[PDB]
């Protein structure tokens, strides 16, 4: 559910 | 948090048969991105969970064809087309649509065999323990199937709850039964106040409890 | 293959601290969010902590927030869990897990390590008390030994120095008054006991103890 770092 | 509810708690199967396990979420698992982040894990004793199915119906790398998943919204199912011995273990569903990710309580895939009532034995406190000030009364409930069973302790005919420790074996590899030990720990003083000690085992194999007793004064 | 190996567990006093580490290999660590998940015995997995691949985002379960800190060093392929103010209910197997992604969301914990075990207890090394469970008070008799009040795990109970095992039941230890208790049963034909001796032997390596208890009827 967490945001990935681009 | 999102509550994941699995049914049944335990599923008995014969090798080569089909198995289905259910998972219900308390809240819809459809993400805003349109995915449904519902996954299934298998955990064997002594090992970590391994991913089996992700996003409802995708088989993880190396997972055999006999595993498949389905469902929508809040109701999901894991299906095993033909159960192999290596499939035995505890299955967990899990959701990652909402923070925090949560897991169901597990469904244990176990072996079916004929029903069997427990063999029940009761034992009084040892003189060694009484010298130390304690008095444990022990009841063994051995070689029964299925695993679900309940024990009631009675002292002078009245039920007792405080001081009971129940411990189950895993399913036996030789005969596929279970066993359990129930220990009622009293102080020496409490033990010496009463005389009749009884453990009662209730199991699906009979509507009558199995009753084993001893009288302290005869020990 | 992807591999995760946890380390740093052990026995900690309540209120103590512990720093777990997780060594990652077989993938580009800096590309993946990472998590810690714990499991108490008999219970399901419980997610603990998350850290994104460049550590822009950190999340904790409510049960550990303010006590646990997750960190990572991408150049060393290592994930960490700093645990403080430890409590009895923190006793668990602690797993490192990788989060997979396809676009902008870490959405599944796909690979897990084998775990590092953390026990939170103020108990000191204590040898067991071994108590005979004696019948007396068909053609088969069941006997037992109660092994009470020891720490840490584990113990090994054998019957007649291991000559009796086919009918033995070893019951898993449980906590009782801050120490462990287990029991063991054996079933022998009546023609053997009490006519011949039945003895339980209890080995508790941490306390340097081995005690034999000969079973006598009521």
């Amino acid at each position: 559910q967490f945001g990935h770092d681009s | 948090d999102v509550v994941m509810t699995q049914t049944p708690l335990s599923l008995p199967v014969s090798l080569g048969d089909q198995a289905s396990i259910s998972c219900r979420s308390s809240q819809s698992l459809v993400h805003s991105d349109g995915n449904t982040y519902l996954h299934w894990y298998l955990q064997k004793p002594g090992q970590s969970p391994k991913l089996l199915i992700y996003k409802v119906s995708n088989r993880f790398s190396g997972v055999p064809d006999r595993f498949s998943g389905s469902g929508s919204g809040t109701d999901f199912t894991l299906k095993i087309s033909r159960v192999e011995a290596e499939d035995l273990g505890v299955y967990f569903c899990s959701q990652s649509t909402h923070v925090p990710p949560t897991f169901g309580g597990g469904t244990k895939l176990e072996i079916k065999r004929a029903d069997a009532a427990p063999t029940v034995s009761i034992f009084p406190p040892s003189s060694e323990q009484l010298t130390s000030g304690g008095a444990s009364v022990v009841c063994f409930l051995n070689n029964f199937y299925p695993k679900d069973i309940n024990v009631k302790w009675k002292i002078d005919g009245s039920e007792r709850q405080n001081g009971v420790l129940n411990s189950w074996t895993d399913q036996d590899s030789k005969d596929s039964t279970y066993s359990m030990s129930s220990t009622l720990t009293l102080t020496k003083d409490e033990y010496e106040r009463h005389n009749s000690y009884t453990c009662e085992a209730t199991h699906k194999t009979s509507t009558s409890p199995i009753v084993k007793s001893f009288n302290r004064n005869e020990c | 293959e992807v591999k995760l190996v946890e380390s740093g567990g052990g026995l900690v006093q309540p209120g103590g601290s512990r720093k777990l580490s997780c060594a990652a290999s077989g993938f580009t660590f800096s590309d993946y969010g990472m998590a810690w998940v714990r499991q108490a015995p008999g219970k399901g997995p419980e997610w603990v902590a998350f850290i994104s691949n460049l550590a822009y985002s950190i999340y904790y379960a409510d049960t550990v927030t303010g006590r646990f800190t997750i960190s990572r060093e991408n150049a060393k392929n290592t994930l960490y869990l700093e645990m403080s103010s430890l409590r009895s209910e923190d006793t668990a197997m602690y797993y490192c897990a990788r989060y997979d992604y396809d676009n902008i969301l870490d959405y599944v914990m796909d690979y897990w390590g084998q775990g590092t075990s953390v026990t939170v207890s103020s108990a000191k090394t204590t040898p067991p008390s071994v108590y005979p469970l004696a019948p007396g008070c068909g053609s088969s008799v069941t006997l037992g030994c109660l092994v009470k009040g020891y720490f840490p795990e584990s113990v090994t109970v054998t019957w007649n120095s291991g000559s009796l095992s086919s009918s033995v039941h070893t019951f898993p230890a449980l906590l009782q008054s801050g120490l462990y208790t287990m029991s063991s049963s054996v079933t022998v034909p009546s023609s053997t006991w009490p006519s011949q001796t039945v003895t339980c032997s209890v080995a508790h390596p941490a306390s340097s103890t081995t005690v034999d208890k000969k079973l006598e009827p009521s």
